[PDB]
DNA sequence: CTACCGATAAGCAGACGATCCTCTCGAT
RNA sequence: AUCGAGAGGA
C-alpha cells in the first residue's frame, strides 16, 4: 500500500494482522483482510461450478 | 565487451583474422574499413550478473519520499543521512542485499556482509 | 478526440532463454507478416546501424544490451536503404503502400501525417529498450491488473461513441438523398430512434446486438431503498 | 531406501547427488570468447599458470573461457575433473579442454576447436551449456531428503 | 411516518408523546436522555420507541395536492 | 488559534465540504455535461461535410413533448414518467448549403437528457419547486 | 483475560523480533538457502512460519 | 430458532413490528395499429366472442 | 468508494506548449549519446522531448495545478530512478482526493497545510445554510489523485497518530502499525472513506470477518424502507 | 549415392464450462 | 404467447 516505504518486509506490511476481531481491525489490516476475504469468495463461487461438472 | 562502429559508415565492425601475422582486426562490411582491436575479448556471457543492481541512482533520489531512510553511518561523507533499496535486479534467485546512498556524498554503500564490492 | 482505430501494435522477441538467434520482429497492421526491427528503422529514415542502435540503446557501456541486439543488425543486412527496407513490407506501387501504413497505422498517436518519422522512430526505440530491460530481467513483466492502466467508461463516452455511429448513419444517408435529387427530408428518427434503442435495451448498438457491449450497459435503476 | 542400509543418511545423501538433475549452466559464471592465438601463451594475465601444465600426466586461435562459481560448486559435489572429463567426453576428438586446480584463486576451463571459425565455437558454447549432463537424471530437478 | 401508538415490545403508549418531546428539545433545551425520562419513559424499549422514530410524516404533508 | 494543526476530529468539516458541492452521484452528472456542453459539437465535425453541404454550431432545447395532434409541450420529469414518455431535448444545428461558384435551425433527433444536469429543469430548482414538481427532494 | 491479553500480546511481539532477526540476517548476506529454494523463498517460508506459530 | 431461523414476538407484530405496504401497478393501452381497428376499454359481455 | 470521482477529460495542448517553455527539446532534436541523464516526457503516451533537470519542472507544474492554473484533474508522475516523468490527461482515470503535506516550520519535518483556521471558516458556512471545497482545491490545501501518482507519494492515514514526534497505554485499543517514515507527501482525508455506499451502513465493520461484510452490502440493497419520499 | 516413406516433432482447433428457482423489460 | 437480455434467491 502507498503508506509505506519501499522494500518493506515487515509482518504489518504484508498483511499480519496483530490485532483480534475484538480488538477491531486497522485501516491497512482492514485491506489486506478484505483481499483475503475475496480470494476466498471467489474460489468458492469456481469451486461449485469446478466440482458441479465432475459430479455430472 | 564493448564492441565499435565504422569511421565512415557508422555501422557494426565484424572481427576477422590476420592469420600472417596473429592479430584480430575488426572490419566493416559496408564500405571497406578496417581497425586492428583493442582487447582480445570478443564475446562475453555472464549468467550470474550484477549489472543493473544499483539502477538509476540519480542526483534527485534524495527527494523520492518512498525510499526509506536508515540510520547508519557512511564510510566516506561519516554523514548518518541515507536512502536505501533492495537490489533493482528483479529476478527470483537474487539476495535480500541492502544498497545504500550517503545523501551527502552520494557514495554507494552496501549491508552486505560475505562479498566484496566495486559497484 | 474523434476515430476510434485500435491497431495494435507488437514487438516480440523471438528465441527463448537458451536458444541462440535471439531475433527481434514486430507486426505491423495490414501487413502480412513480421518485419525485422531494422527493416522498420530504415524504411522510416534511419539508416546507419550504429544510429539505430542510439535510438534504442540510450547508454554507450550498456554492452549487455548491445550484445543482444547483434543478432538484430545481422537481421536486416540485406536491406541497406529507404527505399528497399519499404519495398520488403509488401510496383513499385507497393513502396507507396508502405509509406503510408507507417504514417497512417503505425502508432496513430503521437501523429498521423507526414512530416515526422524521426519521433515514431524514437519510440520503437523505447518500445524496445523496454523489452530488452525485461528480457535482461532487470526490471519486471507489467502488472495488467494496475488500476492506474485501466479506464472506466461513462454516460459520456458511451453516448458519444453511439452518437458517432448514428450521426454518421444520418451524414451517409444525406450522400444519398443528395444523389437522388437529381435535380429537407433529414430522417431525424434515426437519431431519435436509435438512441432510444440502446437506452431501452442493454444492446449499446442499435439492431446489431451481435456486438455484445449488448452486455446491459443501462438497465432498469433500482429503487427497493434509497441505498439500493 | 535400500533395505540395508536405510537410515544411514549420508549413504542416502549419495543417492540424491546420484539423481539430483545438473546442467553446466546451473554452476558457470560468465562465458567468454577471446582471440588468443598463441596455443602455448595467453594474452590474459590471469591464467599462463595453467598454461604451462597440462602437457604432463593443429589447434585454432579462438578461445572459449568459462568460469565456474565456486560457491555452487560445492552445493552440489563437483570437481573441476568431472566437470573436464564430461565436456571433453562430449566433443571426444575435436575440443581440447585445460581447466584450473580445484582450489585455485579463480575456477576457469578453456577450450579450442581442433575460416568461418568465430561462428561455431558460439554454437558450441550453447551445446556446452544447454546439454552436458554433469551427473543426475534428466527431469529429475530438485531432491529433499526427509524422514 | 407518524408516531407509532403504542411501544413495539412493551405496549406503552408513545403515540401522545411526539409533540412534548420535540417540546422538550426546542423549548427548554434539553437533552433526549432527559427528555425521555421526564415523559415516563424508563425501559429502554419504550425509549427507543422515540429516540429513534423519524417523522416523515412532514414531508409527505409537502406534496401539494 | 488559527495557524495550529487539525486533529482527526476536523476531517468530517472536510468530508462534509465535498458532498455538499459534489453530492453522490456526481461521477455521472460530470461524464453528461462534458458530452453536452463540449463532445457533442465535435461529433458534428469531422466527416460532417458533404459533397456542398456543412455542419456548424450545435444547439440543444429544453426537453419537450410532441403532443400529437396539438402543441409542444415542455415536459417534466414526473409528466415523463407517468405517461411513459421519454425525457429528451432536441437538436437543431446549423447548416450551410455553399453552391460553389466555380473552382475553375435544422431538426436532428431528440437526445435523451441525464436527470438533474445542466440541460434538465430539475438542476437548479429549490427544493420548495422540486415539491410543487412532485420529484423527490 | 487482563494478563491473558499480556502475554497474548508479548507473545507475538517475540515472533515480531524473531522475524526481525531472520530479516536482520538475510539483509546481510548470511542467510543460508534450504536445499533446493531460491534465497528469497527460504525467507518468505521462515517469517511465514514464524508467523503462523504466532498466531496459534 | 435453529439454523439460521428466528423466533418472533407475535404481540409486538401485532402493535406494527416490521410492516410494509405494497403497491403494484398494472399498465393499459388501446390498440397499437390500424386506420379502423382499435381495441375498446369498456366492461364487456357477450356478444359472440 | 465514497470519495472517489473519474476524469472528465481536459485538453493536453496548453500543457504541451507550456512544456516547451520551459525547458525539453523536442525529440527530433534530441542526442542520446550526449544527454544521457535527460528525463523523457511523455503526455497521454506521447514522447515530446526530454529535459535535464525535472525537479523544477515538476515543483512548477505541481504549484500550477493547486494554483488551479492547470486542471486539478490532470495527473503528474514524476519517476525519480526510472527518469521518466508522464502527464496523462486521457478521460475515464478513476481518482480520489487526499491531504497535501508539505514541509514546514524548519527543514524537518511535516505538516499537514489545513489548519484549524480553515476548518472553522468551512463550518461557519455550514452552519450558516462563502467557503467550499473548491476553496480548499484553489489553495492547495487538497488534491487529487489517480493510482498512477499513488505510485509515486508517502501517504499518512491520520494526521495525529501519524506525526506529532517522539517522547501508558489503553489495552482495549487495537495496536498500532508505526510512524517509522518522516516523509510525507499526503494524508488521508479519512480512511473509511475507502468504503463503497452499502458498506458504510455496516457499524464497525472493522470488528467483522471480510466475507460477511460482503454479503451484508448484497442485502442492504434488498431491505424495505422508504425509497422515495414523492 | 539421390530419393522414398513411415515416422517422430512441430503446430492451429474446440466442445464443454453447478443445480433449481423468482422477477421484469424490450422487441416481435 | 415466444425469442433474447438483465436483475436477484438458495
Ligand atoms: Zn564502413
Ligand atoms: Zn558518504
Ligand atoms: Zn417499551
Amino acid at each position: 500500500l502507498p503508506h509505506f516505504s519501499k522494500d518493506d518486509y515487515s509482518p504489518e506490511s504484508k498483511g499480519f494482522v496483530e490485532n483480534s476481531y475484538l480488538r477491531g481491525l486497522t485501516p491497512q489490516e482492514f485491506f489486506f483482510h478484505a483481499m483475503g476475504g475475496r480470494e476466498g469468495l471467489i474460489d468458492t463461487a469456481v469451486k461449485t461450478a469446478e466440482t458441479g461438472y465432475i459430479q455430472r | 565487451t564493448t564492441f565499435r562502429f565504422c569511421r565512415d559508415c557508422n555501422n557494426m565492425l565484424y572481427p576477422r583474422e590476420d592469420k600472417e601475422n596473429n592479430r584480430l582486426l575488426f572490419e566493416c562490411r559496408t564500405c571497406s574499413y578496417v581497425e586492428e582491436a583493442g582487447s582480445p575479448l570478443v564475446y562475453r556471457h555472464e549468467l550470474i550478473t550484477n549489472i543493473g543492481e544499483t539502477a538509476g541512482v540519480v542526483q534527485d533520489i534524495g527527494s523520492d519520499p518512498t525510499l526509506p531512510r536508515s540510520d547508519r553511518e557512511c564510510p566516506k561523507c561519516h554523514s548518518r543521512e541515507n536512502v536505501f533499496f533492495q537490489s533493482q535486479q528483479r529476478r527470483k534467485d537474487t539476495s535480500m542485499v541492502l544498497f545504500f546512498v550517503c545523501l551527502s556524498c552520494s557514495h554507494i554503500f552496501t549491508s552486505d556482509q560475505k562479498n566484496k564490492r566495486t559497484q | 478526440k474523434g476515430s476510434r482505430f485500435i491497431s495494435t501494435l507488437q514487438v516480440k522477441l523471438y528465441g527463448r532463454e537458451g536458444s541462440s538467434a535471439r531475433t527481434i520482429k514486430a507486426t505491423l497492421p495490414y501487413i502480412k507478416q513480421d518485419i525485422p526491427i531494422v527493416i522498420i528503422f530504415r524504411a522510416l529514415g534511419i539508416i546507419p546501424d550504429g544510429e539505430i542502435l542510439e535510438h534504442i540503446c540510450y547508454d554507450v557501456n550498456d554492452w549487455q544490451m548491445l550484445e543482444m541486439l547483434k543478432p538484430c543488425v545481422e537481421d536486416g543486412f540485406v536491406i541497406q536503404d529507404r527505399e528497399t527496407a519499404l519495398d520488403f513490407i509488401g510496383k513499385e506501387k507497393r513502396i507507396q503502400y508502405a509509406k503510408d501504413i507507417l504514417q497512417k497505422e503505425f502508432l496513430p498517436h503521437i501523429t498521423q501525417l507526414e512530416g515526422f518519422e524521426s519521433r515514431k522512430a524514437f519510440f520503437l526505440g523505447y518500445m524496445i529498450n523496454r523489452l530488452l530491460l525485461c528480457a535482461l530481467d532487470r526490471k519486471d513483466q507489467d502488472d495488467r491488473d494496475h488500476f492506474g492502466k485501466k479506464r472506466l467508461d461513462l454516460a459520456g463516452p458511451l453516448l458519444a461513441q453511439l452518437f458517432k455511429t448514428l450521426f454518421k448513419k444520418l451524414t451517409k444517408d444525406i450522400f444519398r438523398y443528395m444523389q437522388r435529387t437529381v435535380e429537407l427530408a433529414i430522417n431525424a428518427k434515426t437519431i431519435t430512434s436509435g438512441l432510444k434503442y440502446a437506452l431501452a435495451t442493454g444492446n449499446w448498438g442499435e439492431q446489431k446486438k451481435a456486438m455484445s457491449s449488448r452486455a446491459g450497459v443501462s438497465q432498469v435503476l433500482n429503487r427497493y431503498t434509497y441505498s439500493s | 531406501l535400500e533395505p540395508g542400509h536405510a537410515a544411514d543418511q549420508e549413504q542416502a545423501k549419495l543417492i540424491r547427488s546420484a539423481i539430483e538433475h545438473t546442467t553446466l549452466k546451473s554452476v558457470t559464471i560468465a562465458s567468454e570468447i577471446y582471440y588468443d592465438p598463441d596455443p602455448r601463451s595467453t594474452v590474459i594475465p590471469e591464467d599462463e599458470e595453467i598454461i604451462q601444465l597440462h602437457f604432463s600426466l593443429q589447434q585454432s586461435p579462438w578461445l572459449l573461457r568459462l568460469e565456474l562459481d565456486r560457491a555452487a560448486m560445492n552445493d552440489k559435489d563437483l570437481t573441476m575433473g568431472q566437470v573436464g572429463e564430461r565436456i571433453k567426453q562430449t566433443f571426444k576428438n575435436d575440443l581440447f579442454v585445460i581447466w584450473s586446480e580445484d582450489n585455485d584463486e579463480k575456477l576457469i576451463i578453456r577450450c579450442r576447436v581442433v575460416a568461418e571459425e568465430d561462428h561455431m565455437l558460439k554454437k558450441i558454447e550453447n551445446t556446452m551449456l544447454e546439454n552436458i549432463t554433469l551427473r543426475g537424471v534428466e527431469n529429475i530437478e530438485r531432491v529433499v531428503m526427509m524422514k | 411516518m407518524i408516531v407509532p401508538v403504542r411501544c413495539f415490545s412493551c405496549g406503552k403508549v408513545v403515540g401522545d408523546k411526539w409533540e412534548s418531546y420535540l417540546n422538550l428539545l426546542q423549548e427548554d433545551e434539553l437533552d433526549e436522555g432527559t427528555a425521555l425520562s421526564r415523559l415516563g419513559l424508563k425501559r429502554y424499549c419504550c425509549r427507543r420507541m422515540i429516540l429513534t422514530h423519524v417523522d416523515l410524516i412532514e414531508k409527505f404533508l409537502r406534496y401539494n395536492p | 488559534d488559527e495557524s495550529a494543526p487539525i486533529t482527526a476530529e476536523d476531517s468530517w468539516a472536510v468530508i462534509s465540504a465535498f458532498f455538499r458541492e459534489k453530492g453522490l452521484v456526481s461521477q455521472q452528472l460530470d461524464s453528461f455535461n462534458q458530452f453536452v456542453d463540449y463532445t457533442l459539437q465535435d461529433i458534428i465535425c469531422e466527416d460532417s461535410t458533404l459533397i456542398e453541404i456543412s455542419f456548424g454550431k450545435i444547439y440543444v432545447t429544453k426537453p419537450m413533448v410532441n403532443e400529437s395532434d396539438g402543441v409542444t409541450h415542455a415536459l417534466y420529469p414526473q409528466e415523463a414518467r407517468l405517461r411513459n414518455l421519454t425525457y429528451s431535448s432536441g437538436l437543431f444545428v446549423d447548416v450551410k448549403k455553399r453552391t460553389y461558384e466555380a473552382i475553375d435551425k435544422v431538426f436532428i433527433g431528440r437526445l435523451p437528457i441525464m436527470l438533474r444536469s445542466k440541460n434538465c429543469y430539475l438542476s437548479e430548482a429549490t427544493e420548495s419547486d422540486l415539491y410543487k414538481l412532485k420529484e423527490c427532494p | 483475560d487482563g494478563p491473558t491479553m499480556r502475554e497474548i500480546t508479548e507473545t507475538i511481539a517475540e515472533a515480531k523480533k524473531k522475524v526481525l532477526d531472520v530479516t536482520k540476517e538475510a539483509q546481510a548476506n548470511l542467510l543460508t538457502a534450504k536445499h533446493g529454494m531460491t534465497l528469497r523463498e527460504s525467507f518468505e517460508d521462515n517469517v511465514v512460519r514464524f508467523l503462523n506459530e504466532a498466531r496459534d | 430458532n435453529q439454523e439460521d431461523s428466528m423466533i418472533m414476538n407475535q404481540s409486538s407484530i401485532d402493535r406494527g413490528l416490521f410492516r410494509s405496504l405494497f403497491f403494484r401497478s398494472y399498465m393499459d393501452q388501446e390498440k397499437k395499429y390500424g386506420m379502423s381497428i382499435t381495441e375498446t376499454f369498456e366492461k364487456p359481455q357477450r356478444t359472440n366472442t | 468508494s465514497l470519495m472517489s470521482c473519474i476524469s472528465v477529460g481536459t485538453d493536453p495542448m496548453p500543457i504541451i506548449t507550456f512544456l516547451s517553455e520551459w525547458g525539453m527539446e523536442p525529440l527530433e532534436d534530441y542526442v542520446p549519446h550526449q544527454s544521457p541523464d535527460a528525463t523523457r516526457v511523455f503526455v497521454n503516451g506521447v514522447w515530446h522531448g526530454v529535459h535535464r533537470n525535472p525537479a523544477r519542472l515538476m515543483e512548477t507544474l505541481r504549484t500550477l495545478r493547486r494554483k488551479g492554473d492547470i486542471n486539478p484533474e490532470v495527473s503528474m508522475i514524476r519517476d525519480i530512478r526510472e527518469k521518466e516523468l508522464k502527464i496523462f490527461t486521457d478521460a475515464g482515470r478513476v481518482y480520489r482526493p487526499l491531504f497535501i503535506v508539505e514541509d514546514d516550520e524548519s527543514l524537518g519535518h511535516k505538516e499537514l497545510k489545513v489548519r484549524k483556521g480553515h476548518i472553522a471558516k468551512l463550518m461557519a458556512t455550514e452552519y450558516q445554510d462563502e467557503y467550499t471545497w473548491s476553496s480548499l482545491l484553489n489553495e492547495g490545501l487538497v488534491e487529487y489523485i489517480d493510482a498512477e501518482e499513488e505510485e509515486s507519494i508517502l501517504i499518512a492515514m491520520q494526521p495525529e497518530d501519524l506525526e506529532p514526534a517522539e517522547a501508558d497505554v489503553d489495552p482495549a485499543k487495537r495496536i498500532r502499525v508505526s510512524h517509522h517514515a518522516t516523509t510525507f507527501t499526503h494524508c488521508e482525508i479519512h480512511p473509511s472513506m475507502i468504503l463503497g455506499v452499502a458498506a458504510s451502513i455496516i457499524p464497525f465493520p472493522d470488528h467483522n470477518q471480510s466475507p460477511r461484510n460482503t454479503y451484508q452490502s448484497a442485502m442492504g440493497k434488498q431491505a424495505m424502507g422508504v425509497f422515495l419520499t414523492n
